[PDB]
């Protein structure tokens, strides 16, 4: 396998919206695959910890995403194309903060529960800022 | 200090070691489970591990991960697990070391609380701190008692050698990471171990001169008790992926890690860590004690339960966190008690450690490649494995370089899954890297 060095999350699509606006964002990952691995999109806010927001089993078969989104952010995947997307619809200003993707890079069976923890996953993008403004 | 207890799997329910418990994730959902105390605050519930989980990931791609859905599926089998479970906890405590870790897990217990809870207040009342235990005793009314507890053991989930403790969290935030500590639970399987060849013994040695081992469950299960101790001290480190930018001496793999797992190894593994990285790591647990001790110096009521004893429980926290008080009752931090503490937390309880302890060949890093496990022929016999010796029993001249544990040489002691779980293991033992 790789330097972890050489591996590397690039997220996308972050921007400034209107509240009620959308957005979707994605992950391209490279320097090894994570077609067996579980994916994730975390957010911060400025002096809080990383908080769940979306997970996806390998195939696509298994989402789970946190209560205060659920409804309105749908996370997908493209396996081919190394992708992970985070499609944000109904943004509002608590939304705003750095979207992170995360890949746990042990190929084990998604677990919702387990896919919440930001422990779980060692390998995290630079993150993209989102800002939703009224 | 630390007795281990004994019973079958199908002694009768007696409200006191064999109980049926609502497991913390379970909490108000009425899914009780047989469970039987193996030491005081310990349980063991030989039940597959399911929550989060579908009941169809139990079933049937990965030589490294191996599936079994018919693993506990009977009585008999629950009691298999539980006098193995006994004869690992038996052998923990026969060294020192093991029994301390023991102790230290036993007096964690977790504050009566989280971040949630006002200052002032002592709050039983919450996953972290209770389960609840079902009585159900005959000519009676049934009804559910909140019982205190620190660690609770599951069998397996879907993936049988995937060994793991785990924490509560609660809104994004773990008590077990915050200072408060809290109910650490555990899935985890004594006869399915892992195989390595991540050996000071290999460095630099002919490809037919290698070496490879399986693992003693005993060191499996007391470095999954290593996390554990972390957890019920409120120190398991948060959010900290290590990333290698070079391949050490010692390190096989250079994959990104959790700096929780490298202090929990020992050995080499912090060693990649950054000065500053391992100060902020410091400074957390500091800050996160300090928010205890301000908590100790107000806490007036218990709110879920009038029977708790305010004084005895700010007593048991004093001394569980090395606190010292004034001549007014007044608690704070003593310097050199945190420092000594946080050593024997963070660097005091190592895989490393203990297996040199306990003359059980280890990994020479977490950094090592994943292997095929194997299975253990029969852990509860005594000619293979034994509470003193583990699989290096020096009358059967297995003491030596740790030969019991040689997949080459103890063949008696463990079965290959399959042809292509060897095939898989020879190629990694035989192959060439330049
Ligand atoms: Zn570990």
């Amino acid at each position: 396998g790789p330097l972890g060095s050489q591996v590397q999350l690039v997220e996308s699509g972050g921007g400034l919206v209107q509240t009620g606006g959308s957005l979707r964002l994605s992950c391209a990952a490279s320097g090894r695959t994570f077609r067996r691995n579980t994916m994730g999109w975390f957010r911060q806010a400025p002096g809080k910890v990383r908080e769940f927001v979306a997970a996806i089993s390998w195939s696509g078969d298994r989402t789970y995403c946190a209560d205060s989104v659920k409804g309105r952010f749908t996370i997908s995947r493209d396996n081919a194309k190394n992708t992970v997307d985070l499609l944000m619809n109904s943004l509002k200003p608590e939304d705003t903060a750095i979207y992170y993707c995360a890949a746990d890079g042990t190929a084990s069976v998604f677990n919702s529960y387990a896919s919440a923890d930001r422990n779980k996953y060692n390998y995290w993008g630079q993150g993209t800022q989102v800002t939703v403004s009224s | 200090p630390v007795t281990i207890n004994n019973f079958n799997y199908n002694d009768p329910i007696d409200n006191n070691n064999i109980i049926m418990m609502e497991p913390p994730f379970a909490r108000g959902t009425g899914r009780y489970y047989k469970a039987f105390k193996i030491t005081d605050r310990i349980w063991i519930i030989p039940e597959r591990y399911t929550f989060g989980y579908k009941p169809e990931d139990f079933n049937k791609r990965d030589v490294c991960e191996y599936y079994d859905p018919d693993y506990l599926n009977t009585n008999d089998k629950k009691n298999i697990f539980l006098q193995t479970m006994i004869k690992l906890f038996n052998r923990i405590k026969s060294k020192p070391l093991g029994e301390k870790l023991l102790e230290m897990i036993i007096n964690g217990i977790p504050y009566l609380g989280d971040r949630r809870v006002p200052l002032e207040e002592f709050n039983t009342n919450i996953a972290s701190v209770t389960v609840n235990k079902l009585i159900s005793n005959p000519g009676e009314v049934e009804r559910k008692k909140g019982i205190f507890a620190n660690l609770i053991i599951f069998g397996p989930g879907p993936v049988l050698n995937e060994n793991e403790t785990i924490d509560i969290g609660i809104q994004n935030h773990f008590a077990s990471r915050e200072g408060f500590g809290g109910i650490m639970q555990m899935k985890f399987c004594p006869e399915y171990v892992s195989v390595f060849n991540n050996v000071q013994e290999n460095k630099g040695a002919s490809i037919f001169n290698r070496r490879g081992y399986f693992s003693d469950p005993a060191l499996i299960l007391m470095h999954e008790l290593i996390h554990v101790l972390h957890g019920l001290y409120g120190i398991k480190v948060d959010d900290l992926p290590i990333v290698p930018n070079e391949k050490k001496f010692f390190m096989q793999s250079t994959d990104a890690i959790q700096a929780e797992e490298l202090y929990t190894f020992g050995g080499q593994d912090p060693s990649i860590i950054t000065p500053s990285t391992d100060k902020s790591i410091y400074d957390k647990v500091l800050q996160n004690f300090r928010g205890i001790v301000d908590r100790l110096n107000k806490v007036l009521v218990c709110i879920s339960d009038p029977n708790i004893n305010i004084n005895i429980y700010k007593n048991k926290f004093k001394d569980k966190y090395k606190f010292v008080e004034d001549s007014e009752g007044k608690y704070s931090i003593d310097v050199e008690s945190f420092d000594k503490l946080y050593k024997s937390l963070m660097f005091g309880f190592t895989e490393t450690n203990i297996a040199e302890n306990y003359k059980i060949k280890t990994r020479a890093s977490y950094f090592s490649d994943s292997l095929p496990p194997v299975k253990i022929k029969n852990l509860l016999d005594n000619e293979i494995y034994t509470i003193e010796e583990g699989f290096n029993i020096s009358d059967k001249d297995m003491e030596k370089e740790y030969r019991g544990q040689n997949k080459a040489i103890n063949k008696q002691a463990y079965e290959e899954i399959s042809k292509e779980h060897l095939a898989v293991y020879k190629i990694q033992m035989c192959k060439s890297v330049k």
